[PDB]
């Protein structure tokens, strides 16, 4: 989830 | 400005949405929103071409609700490009690598950089998704097939950012994150009530949709009393009690969504501008639900990856033990809702811990978010000073102190309240779950509050 | 001594709710209808999109 | 850069949707  | 300048040539190579010549009326902003979600819904029903076997356990099942994702389709990544690229933009801006600015050419450069990283995240996640073992074995799939799936997910991710930007530029009613998350949740609830899908287990043909099942059971069994009991108390398939629970949670969350502290304010710079500044009880609309769900869902993915590879380690087992795949021990078990009423009785500690974590995390996330999103009392007080607004019964110096009494309490208690409603929805077995239903109600209210804002201006 | 921070939070939360403006009957049905309309638009458009594509996915895929 | 309107996005989205359908339709014919 949202992992850059 | 050094990081945005070097990537500036690479920012302009992606398509952009034309800024509207004039403001679109709310009637046509809904229509473009409906068209935008229709495209997203169609794309999430079309499977990827190169998939060889969608039989393995799904690795990212827990973010599917909050990522608006559908496994094995063009919307496999969902809104992950939007969430991740926006996060990188905030982290870079927060750490002063880049500046969001206010110049129209600077904002376009900021948008182009966010789009550029969305493609980078889309490509990076597409490779990771392929290598997770879904769609079949990548070595048996072949380089061409794996490359083709990445191409499909790349163009689909470009479409999502194009659709997301379309809503933001003034054609739609908000962001792609809010619309696509709520659209899948609303679709899921309606599917559980009206799906014509039928399953046979020996007793006969039973509709998967609760409302369709009620009509089928009454007609087939000729108004049998047991048919009503089966329609309401069905465990194998969605039943009417779960739908009634869903409606009850919708009503309760709507009631608390309308809670607000109304500050009576006047303007001192331009006299005659009077109004009400509302401080909602749900001060952070659905961020505590998103932040909690993202934390648990990301933790579940990490736990399963470590359990499969580094099995037997004490730290890995403490993180979570898995036995479909659901937690049975470790940290991840206490972050999961109780399975049933009997599960609460046999393990009262887990039920208490889950409730405490659900209330504590949502309350903590809500009060932490206001110190990051800029809705803290100090930032709101500065906006009052910039606009010259003061509170009626309070002095011009006593604006931050009064805001210190309401906003921190509204965030902490509002997150605790929105954490309790998710537990109540989960404990009642509501179709949609606790996270999904509360997300759907809060996102729709953001669209309703846009409608009244436009109506008030007119 | 975590009792005092918890006691103050409860008192502040109880005080906050009393001073909040609750939705009236007229206000409740305005948001309930808006949520129902919003749920119906997203829920039923997706319902028919999913229903349409089940034969389509079977034929094409 | 290129600045398209809302209608081209709908057309491009449908073109990509149709292209993926063509991939499956071609895949059915090239394998059977």
């Amino acid at each position: 989830y949202a992992i850059a | 400005i050094k990081f945005l300048e070097v990537i500036k040539p690479f920012c302009v190579i992606l398509p952009e949405i034309q800024k509207p010549e004039r403001k679109i009326q709310f009637k046509e902003k809904v229509l473009w929103t409906a068209i935008t979600l229709f495209i997203f819904l169609v794309c999430c029903q079309i499977p990827l071409f190169g998939i060889m076997s969608s039989d393995s356990a799904d690795p990212f099942y827990w973010m599917r609700v909050i990522l608006a994702s559908n496994r094995g389709t063009l919307m496999e990544l969902g809104i992950s490009p939007i969430v991740t690229s926006g996060l990188i933009m905030q982290l870079l801006a927060g750490a002063k690598i880049i500046e969001v600015g206010d110049t129209p050419k600077d904002r376009a450069l900021f948008n182009g950089a966010q789009k550029l990283f969305g493609m980078i995240i889309t490509i990076g996640q597409s490779i990771v998704y392929v290598m997770t073992g879904m769609y079949g074995d990548p070595s048996e799939m072949g380089a061409g097939i794996c490359l083709l799936i990445t191409i499909q997910l790349f163009v689909a991710g470009l479409i999502v950012l194009l659709l997301d930007e379309l809503l933001q530029k003034g054609y739609g009613l908000g962001s792609g994150i809010s619309l696509f998350i709520a659209t899948n949740i609303c679709e899921t609830i309606v599917w559980k009530a009206f799906s014509p899908t039928t399953v046979n287990t020996g007793r006969g043909m039973e509709f998967e949709g609760a409302i369709i099942a009620l009509f089928h059971l009454l007609a087939t069994r000729t108004d049998k009393v047991r048919a009503l009991r089966e329609a309401f108390y069905r465990q194998n398939l969605p039943n009417l009690m779960n739908l009634i629970a869903t409606i009850f949670v919708f009503a309760v969350v709507i009631y608390f969504q309308g809670f607000r502290y109304e500050l009576p304010i006047r303007s001192t710079k331009v006299r005659g501008q009077i109004g009400i500044y509302p401080i909602k009880l749900f001060y952070t609309s659905n961020i505590p639900i998103i932040l909690q769900s993202a934390l648990v869902s990301n933790l579940y993915v990490i736990s399963q990856m470590l359990s499969a590879r580094f099995s037997g380690n004490l730290l890995v087992s403490l993180l979570g033990t898995w036995s479909r795949a659901y937690p049975v021990g470790g940290l991840c078990y206490y972050l999961s809702p109780p399975e049933s009423f009997g599960s609460v009785l046999e393990d009262p500690v887990h039920a208490v811990v889950y409730i405490v974590f659900m209330l504590g995390s949502c309350a903590f996330f809500s009060k932490t978010w206001i110190e990051v999103s800029g809705s803290s009392p100090r930032d709101i007080a500065k906006q009052f000073k910039d606009q010259g607004m003061v509170i009626n019964g309070k002095r011009e110096t006593s604006i931050y102190r009064e805001l210190k009494k309401i906003i921190p309490t509204a965030a902490a208690f509002g997150g605790l309240c929105i954490g309790a409603l998710s537990v109540l929805a989960d404990f009642l077995g509501a179709i949609g779950s606790g996270t999904g239903i509360l997300l759907a109600v809060t996102i729709i209210y953001q669209y309703f509050e846009i409608f009244v804002k436009e109506q008030s201006e007119v | 001594q975590f009792v005092e921070p918890s006691r103050q939070f409860v008192k502040d939360s109880i005080r906050l709710v009393k001073r909040c403006t609750k939705p009236d009957r007229k206000e409740f049905q305005k948001i309930a209808m808006a949520t129902a309309i919003g749920f119906a638009i997203m829920g039923f458009i997706g319902f028919f999109v999913k229903l349409i594509h089940i034969p389509i996915n079977n034929i094409i895929v | 850069g290129l600045k398209v309107g809302p209608v081209p996005v709908l057309v491009m989205s449908l073109l990509f949707i149709a292209s993926v359908f063509m991939l499956h339709i071609w895949g059915k014919y090239t394998r059977s």
